[PDB]
């Protein structure tokens, strides 16, 4: 079959600045089959109340979702995207950098 | 507005 | 300013868990305003911008008594795929699809579309004359013959060529606001050093409406995409686009490099430079 492993961005809505509040995004593209699993983390455990745009595809037929939370940075916090898909062994980890 | 139908295949 | 009406679905079974799973969704260039999900707990079809919301309720009763008849012919579609490869009941599988127009500045209607993938794969195609299909493989010849049989083709180019365009005018009048704007990136390039030999100079491009975009990074300047990073365009999550370039250029080098945007948005297209 056609697999195709999903593309992972993790970045703000706005610029970061600690103290300051912003939305974390996670933006998850390119993928095939349409199952997928998106967390955000704060420090390496799950985020709660994370949410998520409308399933979508592109005019190629793959697949994507926004992950997103309103989110203050603070310097030395690890913010992060787990990404799991049956075209991985294991789960995804991308880092927030500011950045990126 | 979308189409009245869908194709069958 | 080129613009577009598209309708999309997914078909997904998942076998000893319920039916398939079916969504429907339209959009105007970027916007999605409308959709549907049959796992919603009352299926119908629903707004998503607030320029749709307008429309009365014989506009949604017949939007989403239309849906459902498109869910359960995608189901069938479905079934009847299956047992063109000869695929087990035990097996999960997509069925895609996309019907749309495109207007032109003006015009209107430069091209109409309309495609179904199985499986991530092409399947079946309309044409651009709109009176013919492109099949990807045997199974879909199938498919393609008994269109051609029961003449489908033309009822296709009558939606594409009559209510797909005037709808599309509706809706780019109704949400003129949202869909007719075209907000320009603001712009701006980061240095990133690494001593003393080399920097990373990075083009941003922000809150821009629509997605079209292209930045390229130039050298005195004459065009490098080989060393040149360059991210898919992203949602910013407030209906703004965003995207960058990145280039590692030589320490002390960085005025003879130059980001080059082009944009619906620019006057006149845009030149950046590090300071
Ligand atoms: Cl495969
Ligand atoms: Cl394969
Ligand atoms: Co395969």
């Amino acid at each position: 079959m056609i697999q195709r492993t999903p593309k992972i961005q993790v970045y703000s809505r706005h610029p970061a600045e600690n103290g300051k509040s912003n939305f974390l995004n996670c933006y998850v593209s390119g993928f095939h089959p349409s199952d997928i699993e998106v967390d955000l983390l704060k420090n390496g455990e799950r985020i709660e109340k994370v949410e998520h745009s409308d399933l979508s595809f592109s005019k190629d037929w793959s697949f994507y979702l926004l992950y997103y939370t309103e989110f203050t940075p603070t310097e030395k916090d690890e913010y992060a995207c787990r990404v799991n898909h049956v075209t991985l062994s294991q789960p995804k980890i991308v880092k927030w950098d500011r950045d990126m | 507005k979308g189409p009245p139908a869908a194709l069958t295949l | 300013m080129s613009h577009s009406m598209r309708y999309f679905s997914a078909a997904v079974s998942r076998p000893g868990r319920g039916e398939p799973r079916f969504i429907a969704m339209g959009y105007v260039d970027d916007t999605q305003f409308v959709r549907f999900d049959s796992d919603s707990a009352s299926p119908r079809m629903e707004p998503r911008a607030p320029w749709v919301e307008q429309e009365g309720p014989e506009y949604w009763e017949e939007e989403t008594r239309n849906t459902k008849a498109h869910a359960q012919t995608d189901r069938m579609n479905l079934q009847t795929l299956r047992g063109y490869y000869n695929q087990s009941e035990a097996s999960s599988h997509t069925l895609q699809w996309m019907i749309g127009c495109d207007l032109g500045s003006d015009g209107r209607l430069i091209r109409g579309y309309e495609r179904y993938a199985y499986d991530g794969k092409d399947y079946l195609a309309l044409n651009e004359d709109l009176r013919s299909w492109t099949a990807a493989d045997t199974a879909a010849q199938i498919s393609k013959r008994k269109c051609e049989a029961a003449n489908v083709a033309e009822q296709r180019r009558a939606y594409l060529e009559g209510t797909c365009v005037e709808w599309l005018h509706r809706y780019l009048e109704n949400g003129k606001e949202m869909l007719q704007r075209a907000d320009p990136p603001k712009t701006h390039v980061t240095h990133h050093p690494v001593f003393d030999y080399e920097a990373t100079l990075r083009c941003w491009a922000l809150g821009f409406y629509p997605a079209e975009i292209i930045l390229t990074w130039q050298r005195d300047g004459e065009d490098q995409t080989q060393d040149v990073e360059l991210v898919e365009t992203r949602p910013a999550g407030d209906g703004t686009f965003q995207k960058w370039a990145a280039v590692v250029v030589p320490s002390g080098e960085e005025q003879r490099y130059t980001c080059h945007v082009q944009h619906e948005g620019l006057p006149e297209p845009l030149m950046l430079r590090w300071k």
